[PDB]
């Protein structure tokens, strides 16, 4: 994909955001911004220009499921890739995220290989 | 076993359901 694709990394945990942002940078993606929760994330998605979202689930204020649903419901952002990267491993919830239209689902802890594999999978499905 | 403990398990799950 375009090495200038704008990513939004959403997680309440500073350390994890560093992990994800660094992986993107190492993959060639230096245009990366961060949000600490869903409310924050949406405020940021409004200024526009974002091409891909990587989101945590459990966060204060708005969680990653409600955030996914809001993005999918917004005609300005409804087809934007939203990759879930979360500790949340209960089946009924992974199911919920995928029914809500998640582009993929990565469980914590993850390997760099997994993240890369899931990213390249989305790029191809969407022709990015 | 209500919980998944690996990526492969998640992949297999999502796959088994048409995702
Ligand atoms: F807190 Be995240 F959902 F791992
Ligand atoms: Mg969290």
């Amino acid at each position: 994909a375009d090495k200038e694709l704008k990513f939004l990394v959403v997680d309440d945990f500073s350390t994890m955001r560093r992990i994800v942002r660094n992986l993107l940078k190492e993959l060639g993606f230096n245009n990366v911004e961060e949000a600490e929760d869903g409310v924050d994330a949406l405020n940021k998605l409004q200024a526009g220009g974002f091409g891909f979202i990587i989101s945590d689930w459990n966060m204060p204020n708005m969680d990653g499921l409600e955030l996914l649903k809001t993005i999918r419901a917004d005609s300005a952002m409804s087809a934007l890739p939203v990759l879930m990267v979360t500790a949340e491993a209960k089946k009924e919830n992974i199911i919920a995220a995928a029914q809500a239209g998640a582009s993929g689902y990565v469980v914590k802890p993850f390997t760099a290989a997994t993240l890369e594999e899931k990213l390249n999978k989305i790029f191809e499905k969407l022709g990015m | 076993a209500g919980v998944v403990a690996s990526q492969d398990q998640v992949d297999d799950l999502l796959d088994s359901l048409g995702f």
